[PDB]
RNA sequence: CAGCUUUACAGAUCAAUGGCGGAGGGAGGUCAACAUCAAGAACUGUGGGCGCCUAUAGAACUUAUAACGAACAUGGUUCUUGCCUUUUACCAGAACCAUCCGGGUGUUGUCUCCAUAGAAACAGGUAAAGCUGUAUUUUUU
């Protein structure tokens, strides 16, 4: 049994699709996508994928008859015990979803719903990694954040389709009781606030990146989806994307067969208020009041939809929800909007190079995939693994590689230009993170994620996974770097355990935090006291229950909550003193050279000339980590004995881990 | 990008060389120069001469070709 | 719409053959389609009405000389029908 | 409605393969929704040139057989 | 006849809705569906008793589960309720060298209040202890002066022979649309407009009242009350029969 | 051969339908989807082809017939 | 204003094939009897492959801040407590357990109150309801 869950059995939640089909798309690349959805704390993209996995599938065991109904989210994806009891998404419990889109054709999806809340970004960042587009989920409410804008620049550098989703309209029309027309300004800005925190890319509800949500009353729909559905009838196959086109942008209809960009004087609201929004509205305030049978003649006529009789009788908020449901159907439309995101491939070459290197691309000569985040998915480890390029097949022999040890190959590489296997492993069994089930498959192939067993024990977090068959292609190959977890660890919880007979067990529990949460510093110090430097409060507290609970089951004594503090200088070093059984000074960096080293020798040189406008023989003899190390004496240059200075750059790497 | 109306409005207002192939039609060729244009590819083409092709001249006047049988313009 | 365009779309991908009014099969990856079929393949062969085959990489076809398309029979399965 | 996606084809050198078993080779240069290529002009299927720069018109196109990977 | 015009015909009988309607499932007297106009008389009518926080938030450290939690580390948030620890406070810690005052530092006081927040962290050796909730922030205005959507409490932002879907509808809030609104966001009574009828001993009034965080301003007699009442709660909620 | 008095080619969907073309060729299968302009769909499509004697046959599977080149469609036989 | 599917219609030859067919109730009772409602998120059969896979399917009810109750009592047992010093009767916590006041769901059976037809589609009309439609390069000019 247990109480953090899966489904345990091939009793599974069958789907509308057939799941052959599913995995013969996922056999071609350019036909999956991986989305990895996103947002900040309780915007709704766990809830949007629940909607997803309901509209792909059948006859869902855990959707009781409440959150059939509408009253109760499902919450799918949260499927651990803690990210239940709690609220919060918390862990990668993403989906594979063969999602149509506009055009009736069809392509799979990975999903994966990461974490809104700010403590595990870790784990969005692994889920960007992970995925090529990225739905970045907003509350209309809350509106652009700075942890949205965050996110969005995240994204940005790690190059990825933002396909947005304003999500809960229903907040909005009801809760702040917004007039359609302010509803309407609202969300223009957010648009604006979200361009604005964008570079360049413009987006609007036309050309189909925003998406308007409201995951809970149970649809979401892009303007061209609307159009789709219900202004097809009236308006001819010519101009409908004109019409679409026409919408948004503060053009009106001037009572009139043609629209027009000034305002108009007998009309009050623009088109998309007048074609969308003020319709919406309308649909509420009748599921909420209006006679029934009225409301019934009113969906037979223009939407063209009716309601059965068992629907009628339901209760005013589930009630709203079918109505909505029956309007905006099966959710295609967001579907179709991030196909539109990510119609150009060119991105991915791009994405791969900012994880690894400026690749040379050799795809038939060996399979690699990038091991993205461990998990415990089904109670058993499992390991979220994207298949970059080849195919991964059951019982394969692989090589793998911590991202922890891919600077270091990286180095030996470049130093080369015999078979120095270090460590490898068997493949158990792969499968598909489908939420609350595993579906097992035996191969694996490019541009897919899937959940592998075998790999886990080899790595710590992050590794690179590849099979080759020579050197040539070894040369060639590289080595994802490690994921920049966007939200650095300084919430620091010292341990130890209350009964020391049981030191391994606590050891292993906190080998398994590290392995699964990926952002998550765990130093083993000198005094038998171990220190976990986790993000926040609130996951710490999480991996707290996580140790004392699930991977551990045991007692233990816990600190005040610290912070890891950092050691520096304020003024300069004024005493040239040497050590005996060397002298080095010392004196602060440039703040803003700082803020962006945060954020070839020639080359370094003028950089950092650009940065703080240094002398060129500083910038010539530098050479940091971590921070700032040159070599700047007079007869070095002359010496021979201060060239050669790798090794002693390794001794201070121990001095700024450790200082004074 | 240039269009195909833009390089044919270009052609017009040369009046250069053209040699047009005629279509399901391969012995025999057209050489003029582009007088008209219209929505479609029809134009009206004074100074025409009909061309046997190479598996030379033949006498012609002024014609216009309609645009359901061209195949090759140049100019 | 037309459900045949849609599924030739679906097809998209996989090794589709390709015949045309001239009677030239070609047989390889689909890579895209349109409303009017104006399809385009990839690592194509190519051969005539005698039989003489002819490699190529990179064809784009025209849907009015086209006439009729293979899909492989996975589509047959799923889903765009009902 | 829609628009050929052919600007991987743009600046490439195509064999347009054209009605009645001919074919036209050249770099292309511009397209439409009409499929009337514009292009600028190569041999005719040993070998000879005909023009500077062609504008072939789209039911004439049996093929167009990319030469340039 | 103004306000409450339909639900006085029949609100004061002995079988609250009549026998033989399409309300009630019938003299059987086991089931009821509403109409809303009805189901609004009602919600306003029961506004004594039903006072009760829209905002879900609002039960920040008053949930069951943090209530539980508390009992589990002997910790009273000190508005709510108390009990017997459940386990015997052990004071053999011998001066080790773990959180001792030479070790660690005060800058935050590390109130109880965060203990039964963020339970498995802010207190050592948990047991028993359940996690709480973690939530979203409420936004939901309600109009008291009877006018018809309107940003009130808030700030303005800083910028071919057819029709819209629903033409012809001529109004886009219903005259009844107000009050079906401020139903939509009451708790579960009110909230639906169907339900199987419980017995008058399973309806609870007091209940909401002593679940809410106590009205300021009270003699100490009645917070006492108050918090009796809670475990009284807590209990029956704890061990469930 | 059998088969029912139909009224329209929507109405016998599914069924296994010979399809004379232009070019002389026969596509024996049966219809999965039709079109406004004659495009079909065929499920276990077989070609069968007379040159200038006997029938020469080659089976194809899933098809996508285009309406242009059809010159008429018998049905062949019944569903399953 | 075209097309096909269904009712309301004559009078048919009535084959052909379908579908409504051993064609016959409905609403309900502070009415029963039985079944079943805390388990590997968990259901039941059916054959087949051989206690387990693969297709069939079915599925009423209850459940995620986890439950038949938006509700809350009392026992019994140990252990620890407290008032206390004898016990009952008690304090308050724990762990197992039970009892109880209730709840559904399904199937029958009854009790009550209203009621009563054993055959209609085809050729297509008459009328009304469901959806689709509005020749110059890629479909049929
Ligand atoms: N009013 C409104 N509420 C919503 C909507 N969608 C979700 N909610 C509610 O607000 C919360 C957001 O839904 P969740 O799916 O839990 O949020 P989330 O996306 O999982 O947030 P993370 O846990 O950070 O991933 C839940 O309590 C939902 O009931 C919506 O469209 N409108």
């Amino acid at each position: 049994e247990h109480t953090i869950f899966t489904q345990l059995k091939k009793n599974i939640p069958k789907t509308r699709y057939n799941r052959d089909y599913m995995l013969s798309m996922a056999n071609i690349p350019e036909r999956i996508i991986n989305v990895g959805v996103i947002g900040p704390l309780h915007s709704g993209k766990t809830s949007l994928m629940d909607l997803l996995v309901i509209d792909s599938h059948k006859r869902i065991p855990d959707m009781s008859k409440n959150v059939e109904l509408g009253w109760k989210p499902l919450r799918y994806l949260d499927n651990l015990k803690q990210e239940i009891d709690r609220g919060l998404s918390i862990k990668l419990n993403g989906s594979t979803l063969l999602c149509t889109d506009l055009e009736s054709k069809s392509r799979m999806i990975n999903f994966l719903d990461a974490p809104g809340h700010v403590n595990f970004m870790d784990e969005t960042a692994v889920a960007l990694a992970a995925s090529d587009l990225v739905l970045i989920v907003i509350d209309v409410v809350e509106g652009v954040t700075f942890v949205v804008e965050q996110l969005i620049k995240q994204s940005i550098k790690n190059n990825v389709a933002m396909c947005f989703v304003i999500n809960k309209l229903d907040r909005l029309i009801l809760d702040l009781k917004l007039p359609p027309m302010d509803a309407y300004l609202k969300l223009n800005h957010i648009i604006a606030n979200i361009n604005s925190f964008t570079k360049g890319n413009v987006f609007s509800p036309i050309d189909n990146n925003i998406i308007f949500a409201s995951t809970k009353l149970g649809f979401t729909f892009t303007i061209k989806e609307f159009v789709s559905y219900y202004y097809a009838h009236s308006i001819p196959s010519s101009k409908i994307d004109d019409f679409t086109t026409r919408l948004w942008g503060s053009v009106y209809y001037h009572k009139g067969n043609f629209r027009t960009k000034p305002f108009e004087n007998v009309e009050k609201y623009p088109t998309f208020v007048e074609f969308i929004l003020i319709p919406l509205y309308k649909i509420f305030s009748y599921a909420l009041s209006m006679e029934k049978d009225k409301l019934k003649n009113l969906l037979r006529s223009n939407f063209r939809v009716n309601l059965s009789q068992e629907a009628l009788q339901y209760d005013p908020q589930p009630f709203l929800k079918h109505v909505l449901q029956l309007i905006f159907r099966q959710q295609t439309g967001l579907v179709d909007a991030i196909t539109r995101c990510y119609q150009p491939f060119e991105l991915f070459d791009n994405k791969t190079a900012h994880l690894s290197i400026p690749g040379k691309s050799t795809p038939e000569g060996t399979l690699w995939a990038h091991v993205l985040k461990t998990v415990d998915y089904g109670g058993a480890e499992w390991s979220l693994v994207r298949i970059y390029s080849g195919l991964l097949k059951r019982g394969d022999t692989v090589r793998i590689l911590d991202t922890s040890q891919s600077e270091s190959r990286q180095k030996r590489q470049l130093h080369d230009i015999e078979d120095d296997e270090t460590p490898s492993c068997e493949v158990e069994e792969i499968g598909l993170l489908g939420g609350r089930y595993v579906y097992p498959v035996h191969e694996a192939h490019k541009g897919q994620i899937v959940l592998i067993k075998g790999i886990s024990s080899a790595y710590i977090k992050s590794a690179t996974l590849y099979s080759v068959k020579s050197k040539e292609d070894m040369k060639q190959l590289k080595f994802f770097k490690p994921l920049d977890y966007i939200t650095e660890a300084v919430f620091k919880i010292v341990l130890q355990p209350l009964l020391p007979r049981e030191l391994p067990k606590l050891l292993d529990a906190l080998n398994k935090i590290s392995k699964y949460y990926p952002g998550v510093i765990i130093k083993v110090e000198e005094s038998g006291e171990h220190v976990i430097l986790g993000n926040g409060e609130l996951y710490m507290d999480c991996l707290l229950y996580d140790l004392r609970a699930s991977y551990a089951k045991i007692e233990i004594k816990i600190s005040d909550p610290l912070t890891v503090f950092s050691e520096s200088c304020s003024n300069e070093s004024f005493a040239s003193i040497p050590v005996s059984n060397i002298s080095v000074a010392a004196e602060p960096m440039d703040s803003k050279m700082i803020q962006d080293l945060s954020r070839p020798r020639k080359l370094s040189k003028i950089l950092r000339t650009e940065y703080g406008w240094d002398s060129l023989a500083s910038r010539n003899v530098w050479s940091f980590y971590n921070l700032i190390n040159d070599t700047l004496p007079d007869e070095i240059s002359p010496e021979l004995l201060s060239k050669y200075k790798e090794q002693i750059i390794q001794g201070f790497y121990w001095a700024v881990k450790e200082g004074p | 990008m240039v269009p195909p109306i833009n390089c044919i409005f270009n052609f017009l207002q040369q009046q250069t060389p053209v040699t047009i192939w005629l279509f399901e039609q391969i012995g025999i060729r057209i050489k003029g120069k582009i007088v008209g244009f219209d929505e479609f590819m029809n134009v009206v083409i004074d100074e025409a001469v009909e061309i046997p092709v190479n598996s030379k001249g033949t006498p012609l006047g002024k014609i216009l070709l309609k645009g359901d049988n061209i195949t090759l313009i140049t100019s | 719409n037309g459900i045949p365009v849609k599924l030739l779309n679906e097809a998209q991908g996989h090794i589709v053959s390709l015949e045309l009014t001239t009677g030239a099969t070609y047989r390889g990856k689909l890579v895209e389609s349109e409303d009017s079929m104006n399809v385009q393949l990839r690592d194509v062969i190519a051969t005539e009405p005698q039989g003489a085959v002819t490699h190529m990489d990179q064809i784009f076809v025209r849907g009015s000389q086209i006439k009729f398309i293979v899909v492989p029979d996975l589509l047959k399965n799923a889903p765009l029908f009902k | 409605v829609s628009t050929p996606e052919l600007k991987k084809y743009m600046d490439k050198k195509i064999l347009l393969n054209i009605n009645g078993s001919r074919k036209v080779a050249g770099i292309l240069r511009g397209y439409d929704i009409f499929l009337n290529v514009v292009l600028d002009d190569a041999m005719e299927i040993n070998n000879h040139q005909l023009g500077l720069q062609t504008v072939i018109r789209g039911n004439s196109i049996i093929s167009l057989e990319a030469l340039d990977a | 006849s103004q306000d409450d015009e339909y639900v006085k015909d029949w609100l004061y009988d002995s079988r609250p809705l009549e026998e033989d309607s399409k309300k009630v499932n019938g003299t059987s007297y086991k089931k009821w569906s509403f109409d809303l106009p009805e189901m609004s008389n009602l919600y306003r009518l029961s506004t004594p008793l039903r006072d009760e926080v829209t905002d879900k938030n609002y039960y920040y450290l008053f949930d069951k589960k943090s209530f539980f939690n508390g009992k589990a580390l002997n910790n009273a948030i000190p508005g709510g309720p108390k009990f017997e620890p459940l386990y015997p406070r052990e004071e053999e810690e011998d001066y080790n060298e773990f959180n001792s005052i030479d070790r660690v530092i005060f800058r935050v006081p590390i109130r109880s209040e965060y203990k039964v927040a963020f339970p498995h962290l802010y207190n050592s050796r948990p047991r028993s202890v359940r996690i709480p909730w973690y939530n979203n922030p409420v936004s939901c205005i309600i109009q008291n002066d009877e006018e018809y959507d309107t940003p009130a409490l808030f700030f303005d932002p800083s910028l071919e022979d057819f029709a819209p879907l629903l033409a012809e509808e001529e109004e886009l809030i219903l005259p009844n649309t107000k009050d079906a609104m401020s139903l939509y966001h009451s708790p579960f009574p009110f909230n639906r407009t169907k339900g199987k009828m419980v017995r008058a001993q399973d309806v609870a009034l007091a209940k909401k009242w002593f679940l809410q965080h106590p009205d300021e301003e009270y003699p100490v007699k009645v917070k006492v009350s108050y918090q009796k009442l809670l475990k009284n709660y807590v209990l029956n909620e704890l061990h469930p029969t | 051969i059998q088969v029912a008095h139909s009224s329209r080619l929507a109405n016998l969907i599914d069924y296994k339908l010979r399809v004379l073309t232009q070019d002389g060729r026969v596509y024996i299968g049966q219809l999965m989807a039709f079109d406004k302009h004659m495009n079909l769909v065929l499920n276990e499509c077989i070609e069968e082809r007379v040159p200038k004697i006997k029938v020469e046959k080659r089976v194809l599977g899933l098809t996508i017939l285009r309406g242009e080149q059809i010159l008429s469609t018998v049905v062949e036989d019944k569903p399953l």
